[PDB]
């Protein structure tokens, strides 16, 4: 069977802004004992859940990050936003599945848990699928910031810091976007 | 140091359309956060619109489908057009590198929605007083009566008089024109040798008015 | 949307007194909450972001604390430099929302005010209306009457007064009255007169003149 586990299991999952991709092949999955087995989001574009399980694709990819419980709608074709905008971007034409969860009792610490980061500045938008871990210092004016913070030179990143006390629209919830493409068709349906 | 200089505001009709401008100095609008913010006379602030780092752009919903913010890097200016505009657009304007980065706001731009007229002031002395008391305080000033919309400005002898100078807010007349007085206090002793000149501005009626303030 | 509540509306306190002005949000906002200070006739200023840190050019007076749906700002030791319209803001969230802002007045000790009267001018009076103008200059607090009279008659209906903010300078208050007839009224009477009400006077303060006198 294809190794959803070790995604959807994993014990740290990725920063948004450096979100991880696996790259699944040559196996068989019952995506329909994933839509049951639990979570606060599971939309799917362009198939079914269902119709999943008699349908053959060349490859899947299983991308997976942590975002705040507020930012999980930007998760979809067609949004905006700081996430959709300079971390995570689905193409309008997307044909896959976003599945969410509440990881609050995971990923949340007193003090608040800074390890879990998003890009705040950028001068565009990503492309679908792209992935930018620039850590260069944010020039907001003219003068070059050479690798120092100051005055119009910012840090690009900034941290959730999530507390387990947050309202559920701050607390962290951890994502898998499952993206099918259609060369010989290696993952499929039992 | 960063300055932002808001223009474009002024007198429009119900349905009409202005353009605001944001002139930035300091930093560059095409890599930063700005909103737009507003006031109506007497009210609190009203969030209007913002555009993100990367160009994304969100307006508050009474603005939605009438209001644009832009920005043009070459001038290094933000822009607000507006639309369809109603009475209850009526506000100070003010621009805002907000809400990421070095924090700074302009001074504001007024929009008055209206189907009224522009209409310059009549300005009056109020004379000091035959029975200013000898080695005491006198009160002068100068009536800016009969006017739209707002604002006027009044200054004294040019800039060189500001102690004592109180200028009231205008009270809008049951006529829907504005009126205020600008009053100074000066030594009773001065007014034997001291001119005092009041210097009234209404931009909006390209009016310009020096009144001379003289004991009758 | 994000209602912001800010309490009190309005508050008076004095020099080297510490405020509190409270902010609650209708739902959490986390630590994304900001603070201005709008001075009389200016645009706001910038004083606190994200709950507590201190924006450029404040005194470290100003603090700000809480978390989710519970906000304050404090001012340790009020100055008449703080005499302002305060708001809170929450950002983070779509539509950006203010509180509906807090009035802070500083007091001082009782000042009467000095008070003057302006006749109509003669090249107001030919146009065919008449102005005519009480002053009261720099006094505490803002509470005050103008009662006009006009051959000793009390006048309803037909005077509008204005008040300006309070000046950080002396903590004082000023108000103009103007008292509006036709020329044909004006003409009909002989003594206009504004008498004054306020604390700082022991008994009202009358000022008058003759019409063409
Ligand atoms: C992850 O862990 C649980 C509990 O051990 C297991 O029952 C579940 O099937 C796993 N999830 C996936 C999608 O493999």
């Amino acid at each position: 069977l294809c190794p959803f586990g070790e995604v959807f299991n994993a014990t740290r999952f990725a920063s948004v802004y450096a979100w991880n991709r696996k790259r699944i092949s040559n196996c068989v999955a019952d995506y329909s004992v994933l839509y049951n087995s639990s979570f606060s989001t599971f939309k799917c574009y362009g198939v079914s859940p269902t119709k999943l399980n008699d349908l053959c694709f060349t490859n899947v990819y299983a991308d997976s990050f942590v975002i705040r419980g507020d930012e999980v709608r930007q998760i979809a074709p067609g949004q905006t936003g700081k996430i959709a905008d300079y971390n995570y971007k689905l193409p309008d034409d997307f044909t896959g599945c976003v599945i969410a969860w509440n990881s609050n009792n995971l990923d949340s610490k007193v003090g608040g848990n800074y390890n879990y980061l998003y890009r705040l500045f950028r001068k565009s938008n990503l492309k679908p699928f792209e992935r930018d871990i620039s850590t260069e210092i944010y020039q907001a004016g003219s003068t070059p910031c050479n690798g120092v913070e100051g005055f119009n030179c910012y840090f690009p990143l900034q941290s959730y810091g999530f507390q387990p006390t947050n309202g559920v629209g701050y607390q962290p919830y951890r994502v898998v976007v499952l993206s099918f493409e259609l060369a010989p068709a290696t993952v499929c349906g039992p | 140091e960063v300055l932002l200089v808001e223009s474009g505001g002024g007198l429009i009709q119900p349905g009409g359309s202005l353009r605001l401008s944001c002139a930035a100095s300091g930093f560059t609008v095409s890599s930063n956060y700005m909103i737009w913010v507003r006031q109506a006379p007497g009210k609190g602030l009203e969030w209007v619109s913002l555009i993100y780092s990367g160009g994304s752009t969100f307006y508050a919903d009474s603005v939605k489908g009438r209001f644009i913010i832009s920005r043009d890097s070459s001038k290094n200016t933000l822009y607000l057009q507006m639309n369809s505009l109603r009475a209850e657009d009526t506000a100070v304007y003010y621009c805002a590198r907000e809400p990421y980065g070095d924090k700074a706001w302009g001074q504001g731009t007024l929009v008055t929605v209206s189907s009224a007229s522009t209409k310059g002031p009549s300005v009056f002395p109020l004379a000091p007083s035959s029975k200013s008391t000898s080695g005491g305080t006198a009160a002068l000033g100068c009536l800016v009566k009969d006017y739209f919309p707002e604002p006027v400005t009044v200054s004294w002898n040019s800039g060189a008089l500001t102690s004592g100078v109180h200028t009231f807010p205008a009270v809008l007349q049951s006529s829907g024109l504005y009126s205020l007085s600008s009053v100074v206090t000066v030594p009773s002793s001065s007014l034997g040798t001291q001119t005092y000149i009041c210097n009234v501005n209404h931009k909006p009626s390209n009016t310009k008015v020096d009144k001379k303030v003289e004991p009758k | 949307d994000i209602q912001m509540t800010q309490s009190p509306s309005s508050l008076s306190a004095s020099v080297g007194d510490r405020v509190t002005i409270t902010c609650q949000a209708s739902q959490d906002i986390n630590k994304y909450l900001n603070w201005y200070q709008q001075k009389p006739g200016k645009a706001p200023k910038p004083l606190i972001s994200d709950t507590s840190n201190l924006q450029p050019g404040v005194p470290s007076r100003f603090s700000g604390s809480g978390a989710g749906t519970d906000f304050t700002l404090t001012i340790s030791s009020l100055q008449p430099e703080d005499i302002a319209t305060y708001y809170c803001q929450q950002y983070d969230n779509l539509p950006i929302t203010f509180g509906q802002g807090t009035r802070l007045e500083i007091k001082r000790t009782v000042a009467a005010p000095s008070v003057f009267i302006f006749p109509p001018s003669d090249e107001q009076l030919k146009s065919g209306t008449a102005s005519v103008v009480c002053l009261l200059n720099n006094f505490y607090p803002r509470e005050a009457k103008v009662q006009w009279k006009v051959d000793n008659a009390l006048q309803s209906g037909n005077s509008q007064e204005s008040v300006t903010e309070q000046d950080s300078k002396d903590s004082t208050y000023s108000l103009s009255s103007t008292l509006t007839l036709s020329k044909a009224d004006y003409e009909k009477h002989k003594v206009y007169a504004c008498e004054v009400t306020h604390q700082g006077l022991s008994s009202p303060v009358t000022k008058s003149f003759n019409r063409g006198e």
